[PDB]
């Protein structure tokens, strides 16, 4: 195909122009809402810890393509291993609220406890980059799916339901050196 | 047709040497009247024109990569300006076009973006910058570039004093070489029109 | 809707799990099916 | 008396992919509305078939140039998602999170030199089977191809067709393959008229149809 | 046989808000009947609307008041649940269990001055944007606000409108908040006739459209 | 009814479950409803 | 309330050939088309009765041959699957893996002698209920038997009868018996003429009600 | 279809608990059925 490469319109050719032909492709691996919906783990814990999906890695399959996005919605899934009661509060509560039976609170029960929460800011989308400031770098406070509070809190999974993505941004593999292709170690057969 | 006219308010722009209009994530605006401004928002069409501002200086020597960036809004010093001043929150989309003009036998390719929530790109991130609505002026072909995006954000209506969602970026694809016969440089200037501008909320006077 | 395969119903009313979303547009599924496709110009095949 | 069941072993355990739902806790949430909220995707596809990205060529330039105007390999890469001249496009960095693929990969051409310089290139897909890729074009000719000149349109697009012995191939390069497994694409220049100092910009996107499966999760952590 | 089932991990351990019931363990109970008990509410907001209850003025006056017959600032507030003024009110002791609301605030001025004496008054909504509050009449003027005078009627209400940039504001106010998020109510006394030791009683209640949601337990106990 | 949101109906009967009720209204409701709203006099708007 | 169950002891283990499926984790995953495939087998026995497999006579030979044109007994073996003879067969091979069978067996002879070579040959199904089988054809004849002579046709085929008490034999054969459970086949060469040197090829085959059932995993793992 | 006999349903959808055919047969089937079978010639029974 032959265009105007400066107006940017996409332009997409097929195999037809030499004489292929342009096969079938199942595309529900990348369906957005299907790929982002798997637990990942959080890794940066305190007893008293506010949930922000900004947590996840940077690398990592779900945090690579968070952040491959500008704004985003979802409702959510933890699994969280924990001693104690786990309490749990909405965006916007008190940090002193964790303290309270009143506040959903999950009564211990080996191994972990895993949790159905629903989106609760105050903003129609969150966003993973907020180019200015809210107080009166980072994002604003109100970038959160609430808090949880346990005596400790050994390990935390996120998976988010429903997801919506818009505004695609930058997302990059491993850099690569060897100047032909990066190579690794391929899982195959012993012996 | 390589000729296009614009009009924002009383104010045109014509050019000949265009590749059409880029509209950017949408070809309209979302709702402007939803709950936050309790039906108090009101649309200020004297601020939906026009204003300019010199981006940089296109010069040989800059390198794949060189990036110039325009937070928006900028400081304006007309309609549009004094309604940041004197209400609380407000919302707009822009027409933004940027001109380089050299002459033909200049060559070289430069990167028009509108980038939404800003953050310092890094080198290997700006590979990249084609995901955001963009144009490329390349003086073999055109002078202008044009975009059209709308408002978006985590909020309804904004404080611009306080965020800024789009800004404006122009990036070096391939250096500008000159001839015998070319422009030795090339300065790139923007001209920009907020389009429905909603305010909502007004402030009290200074004195 | 996503990775979920029960063939049975949810156990639990949909107002409790999930938030419900209110009302008052696949912009790159537009985007990506309105590129030209073919060549431009005169075929000589 | 009531249901007698047998709780079965080997079932149970929390698997992080698992396609059930967890039980609800706090009801009636409704959310601030996000009615046709701009720039949604449902599917990384669609964004990486209308949104090309640039290659990388020798010293981090999207471009390559070449100052003699007599006919040369511009650039030769590995028909590879984890080639180095890929490395900083989008469709790697999705790629990367799926095993395999098939389908087309579409190569996008800009000229970027003045309206006095002139060019021809040509583009060729060598498939699997030699040794090392062709070093000039009439070697190459023989091989699927395109030629193109300079004109008043700059951008030239040409389909990397999907051609191997099995119906997928690894996203992946495995240690032990020394030759590219998918084989090479070669970019030429066939001759110029005065553009030594004149560019053709490189970018990729995702074909009709191109398709990646097999979710997986590969980076450091 | 019988029916395999997965006891599943993470499900099962008692969550304080569940939306399941207990077993029963004592059936047959019959309730001495309370049809039509008087003075029933169903809905906290269904209260909050239908009484306004005082704000706190300095030295703990549900009023203002002033000597002087000149304009003057006879009151300032943050429009916040949690604002000083507000402490004792209904509406901030409902509001204090939720995390969030949207919607209108409803003020009511009531004056309580003898027959001879009058008064004009000025209240008006300022939103943030601005370092303090308007201290005259005539730079608040510029504001959304209403004006009124004493006569046979004598009360004046007036809704403060929700006006912001999201959707919700937090009911509770943050330590790192200087200067009130969601701005200031300012109540101006234009000018009066012989009312030096009379009372402009300020009360409020709920709007139509204002709403608290998210029920949380926030008290030391 | 309250905070439970089962799709399914309870194992028990409802005689179990609670007590029940026997028979011989919601006022702030109708007191809410009965607000004035408006303005009293003449507009000039 | 909710639904009371009884966890039931002695239900629940892993049983490796149960008859339930496991909760799956990867969904979505289609498969590289294989339509029409050659080749395809879906059950054992069809490929057991299309593809005979030789037998196995003294020094690993698949036939037999004698010198001698005088009647004589060539070879003599059990009607068992784990017999000497049978122990390179396919069918053997299938058998192993199930502790029972009934039904024909089918044995195939292929004269491979020059054209000037002929003979005269006799089969016979030896039931158990005699101490040892026939060395003669003459004795054998009051078997069920047959006899065919070489000519145009090379390959004759005789079905071995299942004639037994019970309804099912074992596949194995135990350490206590003796002379074979189901009797013996003896192939005799009644005469031939200047056919010192050639020889007849034995091979076989499932007949078409052979059957086998139970499976089972027997070999030293 | 094989070693499973459950009277109930499968409480997960088919693009779960498996992986999915496509399309762009049973040989020995057809070669067994195939068979010659009685004699060849002529019979005096």
């Amino acid at each position: 195909t032959t265009t105007t490469g400066e107006s940017a319109d996409p332009v997409t050719t097929t195999v037809e122009n030499y004489g292929g032909e342009t096969q079938v492709q199942r595309r529900q691996h990348t369906d957005v809402t299907f790929i982002m919906d798997r637990f990942v783990k959080i890794q940066n814990l305190n007893p008293t810890h506010v949930i922000d999906l900004m947590q996840t890695h940077q690398h990592g399959l779900v945090g690579a393509l968070l952040r491959a996005a500008t704004y985003y919605f979802s409702d959510l899934e933890i699994v969280v291993r924990h001693d104690g009661n786990l309490t749990w509060v909405p965006n916007g509560a008190p940090e002193a609220a964790l303290s309270n039976t009143g506040n959903p609170t999950a009564y211990l029960k080996a191994p972990f406890t895993r949790l159905a929460l629903p989106y609760t800011a105050p903003h129609r989308v969150l966003a993973t980059v907020y180019n200015g400031t809210s107080k009166y770098a980072q994002l604003p406070a109100s970038f959160n799916f609430g808090a949880i509070q346990a005596t400790t809190i050994h390990e935390l999974l996120v998976r988010m339901k429903r997801a919506e993505l818009y505004c695609p941004r930058p997302l990059l593999a491993v850099e690569v050196s060897s100047q032909d292709r990066h190579k690794q170690k391929i899982i195959a057969p012993a012996k | 047709d390589r000729i296009l006219t614009t009009r924002n308010g009383h104010t045109t722009s014509t050019t000949q040497s265009s590749v059409g209009v880029t509209y950017g994530y949408s070809t309209q605006e979302d709702h402007v009247s939803g709950p936050n401004t309790s039906g108090l928002e009101t649309r200020v069409v004297q601020a939906e024109r026009f204003f300019k501002k010199h981006l940089f200086d296109w010069t040989p020597d800059k390198a794949f990569g060189h990036l110039e960036k325009l937070e928006l809004p900028t400081d304006h010093k007309g309609v549009y300006g004094h309604l940041v001043d004197s209400f609380a929150y407000m919302r707009n989309g822009w027409d933004v076009e940027v001109s380089a003009v050299g002459n033909q036998f200049n060559g070289g390719c430069l990167l028009v973006a509108m980038v939404p929530e800003w953050k310092e790109f890094t080198p290997r991130e700006k590979y990249q910058l084609t995901l955001f609505p963009h144009q490329f002026i390349s003086p073999r072909t055109n002078m202008t570039a044009h975009i059209v995006v709308p408002y978006l954000g985590v909020n309804r209506y904004d404080q611009y004093k306080k965020h800024k969602p789009w800004t404006l970026v122009v990036m070096v694809v391939s250096p500008l070489t000159t001839n015998t016969v070319s422009a030795g440089q090339i300065k790139v200037y923007a001209n920009i029109a907020p389009t429905h501008v909603h305010v909502a909320g007004e402030l009290p006077s200074k004195e | 809707s996503g990775n979920t395969g029960s063939i049975i119903n949810n156990y639990y009313m949909q107002q409790y799990q999930n938030s419900m979303d209110t009302q008052l547009n696949d912009w790159f599924s537009k985007l990506a099916s309105s590129a030209f496709s073919g060549l431009f110009g005169a075929l000589l095949a | 008396g009531i249901v007698p069941v047998a709780c079965s072993d080997g079932y149970g355990g929390l698997v992080t992919t698992d396609p059930k739902t967890a039980d609800p806790v706090y009801g009636m949430v409704y959310n601030p509305p996000r009615t046709n909220y701009p720039g949604r995707f449902t599917n990384l596809l669609d964004v990486a078939e209308a949104c090309p990205t640039f290659l990388c060529f020798d010293e981090g330039k999207p471009y390559v140039v070449t100052r003699t105007d007599e006919q040369r390999l511009l650039a030769k890469f590995d028909v590879s998602l984890a080639a180095k001249h890929m490395s900083n496009t989008y469709l790697s960095g999705i790629a990367q999170y799926y095993a395999q693929y098939s389908g087309t990969i579409n190569l996008h051409f800009m000229f970027t030199g003045s309206t006095d310089s002139k060019a021809r290139y040509m583009v060729a897909y060598v498939p699997p089977g030699v040794e090392t890729p062709p070093d000039t074009p009439e070697k190459a000719a023989h091989c699927i191809h395109a030629e193109w000149d300079t004109g008043l349109n700059s951008k030239f697009t040409f389909s990397i067709p999907y051609v191997s012995a099995a119906d997928y191939a690894y996203t992946a390069s495995d240690v032990a393959e020394t030759t590219n497994v998918q084989g090479w694409v070669c970019i030429y220049q066939i001759t110029h008229g005065k553009a030594e100092q004149d560019t053709l910009v490189v970018s990729v996107s995702a074909g009709k149809d191109f398709e990646l499966r097999l979710p997986i999760d590969p980076r450091s952590q």
